[PDB]
Protein backbone atom coordinates (compact mmCIF):
# COMPACT_ATOMS: atom_id res chain seq x y z
CA UNK A 1 0.00 0.00 0.00
CA UNK A 2 1.35 3.39 -1.04
CA UNK A 3 1.08 6.24 1.42
CA UNK A 4 0.55 9.35 -0.70
CA UNK A 5 0.69 12.77 1.01
CA UNK A 6 -2.00 15.05 -0.46
CA UNK B 1 -27.55 15.08 2.54
CA UNK B 2 -26.52 16.49 5.93
CA UNK B 3 -23.13 18.13 5.58
CA UNK B 4 -22.74 20.08 2.33
CA UNK B 5 -20.03 22.48 1.17
CA UNK B 6 -19.22 24.94 -1.60
CA UNK B 7 -16.05 26.76 -2.50
CA UNK B 8 -15.23 30.34 -3.54
CA UNK B 9 -12.00 31.32 -5.26
CA UNK B 10 -10.41 34.58 -4.05
CA UNK B 11 -7.12 34.87 -5.87
CA UNK B 12 -5.52 33.75 -9.11
CA UNK B 13 -1.98 32.82 -10.09
CA UNK B 14 -0.61 36.39 -10.24
CA UNK B 15 -2.19 37.46 -6.97
CA UNK B 16 -0.77 34.34 -5.31
CA UNK B 17 2.84 35.01 -6.35
CA UNK B 18 2.78 38.66 -5.30
CA UNK B 19 1.00 37.95 -2.04
CA UNK B 20 3.50 35.20 -1.28
CA UNK B 21 6.28 37.79 -1.61
CA UNK B 22 4.72 40.62 0.34
CA UNK B 23 3.21 38.44 3.06
CA UNK B 24 0.34 40.90 3.09
CA UNK B 25 -3.15 39.66 2.24
CA UNK B 26 -5.94 42.26 2.50
CA UNK B 27 -8.79 40.00 1.27
CA UNK B 28 -11.70 39.27 3.60
CA UNK B 29 -11.47 35.83 5.19
CA UNK B 30 -14.56 33.64 5.58
CA UNK B 31 -15.41 29.95 5.79
CA UNK B 32 -14.45 27.01 7.98
CA UNK B 33 -11.80 25.78 5.55
CA UNK B 34 -9.12 27.87 3.83
CA UNK B 35 -7.72 26.84 0.46
CA UNK B 36 -3.96 27.42 0.60
CA UNK B 37 -1.19 27.71 -1.94
CA UNK B 38 2.57 27.96 -2.02
CA UNK B 39 4.74 28.27 -5.13
CA UNK B 40 4.68 24.51 -5.71
CA UNK B 41 1.50 23.07 -4.20
CA UNK B 42 -1.96 23.51 -2.78
CA UNK B 43 -3.62 22.19 0.35
CA UNK B 44 -6.24 23.15 2.94
CA UNK B 45 -6.43 24.54 6.46
CA UNK B 46 -9.22 23.73 8.87
CA UNK B 47 -10.05 26.42 11.40
CA UNK B 48 -10.60 24.87 14.83
CA UNK B 49 -10.98 27.02 17.94
CA UNK B 50 -9.33 30.13 16.51
CA UNK B 51 -6.37 28.31 14.90
CA UNK B 52 -5.93 27.47 11.18
CA UNK B 53 -4.49 23.96 11.16
CA UNK B 54 -2.79 22.34 8.17
CA UNK B 55 -0.11 19.82 7.19
CA UNK B 56 3.61 20.45 7.60
CA UNK B 57 4.24 18.68 4.29
CA UNK B 58 2.34 21.55 2.65
CA UNK B 59 3.18 24.61 4.76
CA UNK B 60 6.63 23.69 6.02
CA UNK B 61 7.72 26.41 8.47
CA UNK B 62 6.24 29.24 6.38
CA UNK B 63 4.30 32.28 7.52
CA UNK B 64 0.68 32.73 6.41
CA UNK B 65 -0.04 35.92 4.43
CA UNK B 66 -2.35 38.12 6.52
CA UNK B 67 -4.02 41.56 6.82
CA UNK B 68 -1.27 42.84 9.13
CA UNK B 69 1.48 41.10 7.16
CA UNK B 70 2.98 37.61 7.70
CA UNK B 71 1.58 35.38 10.45
CA UNK B 72 4.10 33.21 12.28
CA UNK B 73 3.05 29.63 13.03
CA UNK B 74 2.00 29.24 16.66
CA UNK B 75 2.29 25.44 16.54
CA UNK B 76 4.80 23.41 14.56
CA UNK B 77 4.95 19.64 14.96
CA UNK B 78 7.08 18.04 12.30
CA UNK B 79 6.71 14.42 13.42
CA UNK B 80 2.89 14.80 13.54
CA UNK B 81 2.89 16.60 10.15
CA UNK B 82 0.93 19.38 11.83
CA UNK B 83 1.18 23.19 11.89
CA UNK B 84 -1.17 25.94 13.02
CA UNK B 85 -1.46 29.71 12.62
CA UNK B 86 -3.75 31.91 14.72
CA UNK B 87 -6.85 32.27 12.54
CA UNK B 88 -7.24 35.59 10.78
CA UNK B 89 -10.32 37.70 11.55
CA UNK B 90 -13.23 36.38 9.48
CA UNK B 91 -12.48 32.65 9.55
CA UNK B 92 -15.39 30.48 10.71
CA UNK B 93 -14.00 28.46 13.58
CA UNK B 94 -15.18 24.88 14.12
CA UNK B 95 -15.45 22.76 17.27
CA UNK B 96 -13.79 19.41 18.04
CA UNK B 97 -16.01 16.34 18.09
CA UNK B 98 -16.91 14.93 21.51
CA UNK B 99 -19.51 12.38 20.37
CA UNK B 100 -16.99 9.71 19.39
CA UNK B 101 -18.75 8.80 16.12
CA UNK B 102 -16.98 6.52 13.65
CA UNK B 103 -19.17 7.77 10.78
CA UNK B 104 -17.02 10.47 9.20
CA UNK B 105 -17.15 12.90 6.29
CA UNK B 106 -14.08 14.17 4.48
CA UNK B 107 -14.25 17.62 2.89
CA UNK B 108 -12.07 17.96 -0.24
CA UNK B 109 -10.63 21.02 -1.97
CA UNK B 110 -13.39 20.67 -4.56
CA UNK B 111 -15.89 21.05 -1.74
CA UNK B 112 -17.02 17.47 -2.09
CA UNK B 113 -18.12 15.72 1.09
CA UNK B 114 -17.19 12.06 1.10
CA UNK B 115 -18.08 9.16 3.47
CA UNK B 116 -15.25 7.75 5.58
CA UNK B 117 -15.47 5.05 8.25
CA UNK B 118 -13.03 5.52 11.10
CA UNK B 119 -10.92 2.39 11.62
CA UNK B 120 -8.34 3.61 14.12
CA UNK B 121 -7.03 6.74 15.86
CA UNK B 122 -5.55 8.04 12.61
CA UNK B 123 -7.03 5.89 9.84
CA UNK B 124 -10.39 5.76 8.04
CA UNK B 125 -11.57 3.76 5.04
CA UNK B 126 -13.26 5.34 2.03
CA UNK B 127 -16.69 3.82 1.57
CA UNK B 128 -16.25 4.45 -2.14
CA UNK B 129 -12.68 4.39 -3.41
CA UNK B 130 -11.55 7.38 -5.53
CA UNK B 131 -8.59 8.03 -7.82
CA UNK B 132 -5.85 9.53 -5.64
CA UNK B 133 -5.88 12.46 -8.11
CA UNK B 134 -9.26 13.40 -6.63
CA UNK B 135 -7.73 13.79 -3.15
CA UNK B 136 -4.52 15.63 -4.22
CA UNK B 137 -4.49 19.17 -2.81
CA UNK B 138 -6.88 18.20 -0.01
CA UNK B 139 -4.41 17.47 2.80
CA UNK B 140 -5.38 19.67 5.75
CA UNK B 141 -9.08 19.29 5.03
CA UNK B 142 -11.46 18.34 7.86
CA UNK B 143 -12.83 14.94 8.73
CA UNK B 144 -16.17 15.71 10.41
CA UNK B 145 -18.59 13.67 12.50
CA UNK B 146 -22.31 13.61 11.61
CA UNK B 147 -22.85 16.66 13.85
CA UNK B 148 -20.27 18.56 11.78
CA UNK B 149 -17.55 18.80 14.41
CA UNK B 150 -13.90 18.10 13.81
CA UNK B 151 -12.46 14.64 14.30
CA UNK B 152 -9.25 15.34 12.44
CA UNK B 153 -7.48 16.71 9.37
CA UNK B 154 -6.68 14.72 6.26
CA UNK B 155 -3.01 13.77 5.92
CA UNK B 156 -2.35 11.15 3.27
CA UNK B 157 -4.13 8.65 1.05
CA UNK B 158 -3.60 4.91 1.30
CA UNK B 159 -3.57 3.77 -2.28
CA UNK B 160 -3.10 0.85 -4.61
CA UNK B 161 -2.35 1.51 -8.27
CA UNK B 162 -3.48 5.12 -8.04
CA UNK B 163 -6.67 4.23 -6.17
CA UNK B 164 -7.25 5.59 -2.67
CA UNK B 165 -9.12 3.13 -0.41
CA UNK B 166 -8.37 4.76 2.94
CA UNK B 167 -6.98 7.96 4.43
CA UNK B 168 -4.52 8.66 7.21
CA UNK B 169 -5.46 11.67 9.27
CA UNK B 170 -4.31 13.73 12.24
CA UNK B 171 -6.74 13.32 15.13
CA UNK B 172 -8.09 16.49 16.68
CA UNK B 173 -6.39 15.19 19.87
CA UNK B 174 -2.92 15.69 18.33
CA UNK B 175 -3.81 19.38 18.06
CA UNK B 176 -4.41 19.38 21.82
CA UNK B 177 -1.21 17.43 22.54
CA UNK B 178 0.78 19.90 20.40
CA UNK B 179 -0.71 22.90 22.22
CA UNK B 180 0.10 21.43 25.64
CA UNK B 181 3.77 20.70 24.83
CA UNK B 182 4.10 24.24 23.45
CA UNK C 1 10.71 31.33 1.43
CA UNK C 2 7.49 33.12 0.56
CA UNK C 3 4.29 33.02 2.64
CA UNK C 4 1.53 30.47 2.31
CA UNK C 5 -1.39 32.22 0.60
CA UNK C 6 -5.16 31.86 0.96
CA UNK C 7 -6.46 31.56 -2.60
CA UNK C 8 -9.98 30.38 -1.78
CA UNK C 9 -12.27 29.13 0.94
CA UNK C 10 -14.88 26.47 1.57
CA UNK C 11 -18.18 27.17 3.32
CA UNK C 12 -19.86 24.30 5.13
CA UNK C 13 -23.56 23.59 5.71
NA1 LIG D 1 -20.18 20.52 -2.63
ZN1 LIG E 1 -19.02 14.42 16.98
Amino acid sequence: DDIVPC
Amino acid sequence: APITAYSQQTRGLLGCIITSLTGRDKNQVDGEVQVLSTATQSFLATCVNGVCWTVYHGAGSKTLAGPKGPITQMYTNVDQDLVGWPAPPGARSMTPCTCGSSDLYLVTRHADVIPVRRRGDSRGSLLSPRPVSYLKGSSGGPLLCPSGHVVGIFRAAVCTRGVAKAVDFIPVESMETTMRAS
Amino acid sequence: KGSVVIVGRIILS
